[PDB]
């Protein structure tokens, strides 16, 4: 892969990859994902148990690593660009938001004593968010603790609360949950603004500091 | 909170 | 704004070859300004000139570690002594060094390769010096830059990152290097 990369921010460290995925890839992934979609879950900050929460109202599913030719190419592309080996990557998570669905601002790094355990590949360091559709109204990735907020037209009010990224088909957002020294980066607070008009389909790669297993 | 793992 | 071809070299160590990272003219610029100053090797200060500043910001972009964390630019004008860029035995400014960018300012016809002996896979066949076949190796080609990680993603030291420079058999090796830390050098 090689495409235009737009530096979004340093705090947090955020980069937008233009045309990361082909339309054809985006379409394929949504199609495989549709039948398997269920309510998304979060982990309790203290316990690490996976639970249902008003916080997060998408549906999602998972693809195991290497279980599909199309996604395997993408997988390798994500390892290439992040410069972290495939062993450290969670499976592909596909998500859907529509009709008010959202994900309130949160951190991808774990607070709990279980989920950033050695067995689990240690802490989450970087996330790739691949937008599989272009969203008419809302569904921006918002980073409220960014150094620089967006303003003017074509951004929801939700999105003016931070630095924000309009979901566009084929684009991917890369951002770091950790500083280069491995400390938590609180500047990396992020969410998904309510999707108002449109079906927001995205895919994520949550990559750890160490091999999962 | 954090998205549930793989 | 630098869009380039990255060639993945290795996973142990994590190493990447950035084709045409520098322009022929940038190379020439660097070496010409370094000449009067060599003692050989020499150092340019961060944000010291506009040409190097532009290059500095490029390095920040591709490594995705900000400028605060970078040392200045060390220009080297070229004893096999492979070493680790991380601090080790038998608390420093910027803490550990995590990433090194080695920018080739000249194409070297024979020898001069950067060699990584503790690497997963060693080069074989022709065009490779004897020294280079001790390891994964890279040819000095003007404008190309080698990027490798001295630390694993979890911030531990990666001894696979052992690296040296082979003797130049034909030509004249010039390089410019940037060392990037995990924290600000301040
Ligand atoms: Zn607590
Ligand atoms: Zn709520
Ligand atoms: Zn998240
Ligand atoms: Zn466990
Ligand atoms: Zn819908
Ligand atoms: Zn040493
Ligand atoms: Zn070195
Ligand atoms: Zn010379």
């Amino acid at each position: 892969w090689r495409g235009e990369v737009v530096h979004l921010s340093w705090s947090p460290r955020a980069f937008l990859l233009k045309n990361f995925l082909s339309d054809e890839e985006c379409d394929y992934i949504v199609e495989k994902a549709r039948p398997k979609m269920v309510k998304s879950s979060v982990v309790d900050n203290e316990s690490g148990k996976s639970v249902d929460s008003e916080i997060r109202t998408s549906t999602g599913t998972w693809f195991a690593k290497g279980e599909d030719s199309v996604i395997s190419k993408i997988e390798k592309r994500v390892a290439q660009v992040t410069m972290i080996p495939l062993e450290n990557h969670e499976g592909l998570q596909v998500l859907h938001y529509h009709d008010g669905q959202k994900y309130e601002p949160h951190y991808d790094y774990f607070h709990d004593p279980v989920n950033a355990g050695p067995e689990h590949g240690g802490q989450r360091v970087v996330t790739m968010l691949m937008y599989l559709t272009t969203v008419e109204e809302g569904g921006e990735t918002v980073l409220p603790n960014a150094e620089q907020k967006v303003t003017g037209d074509g951004w929801s009010e939700c999105a003016k609360r931070g630095l924000a990224v309009k979901p566009i088909k084929g684009d991917a957002l890369m951002f770091y949950s950790l500083k280069p020294d491995g400390s938590n980066d609180p500047a990396s607070l992020h969410g998904s603004c309510p999707t108002l008009k449109g079906d927001k389909w995205s895919a994520t790669k949550w990559i750890h500091v160490a091999p999962i297993g | 909170p954090s998205p549930s793992p793989s």
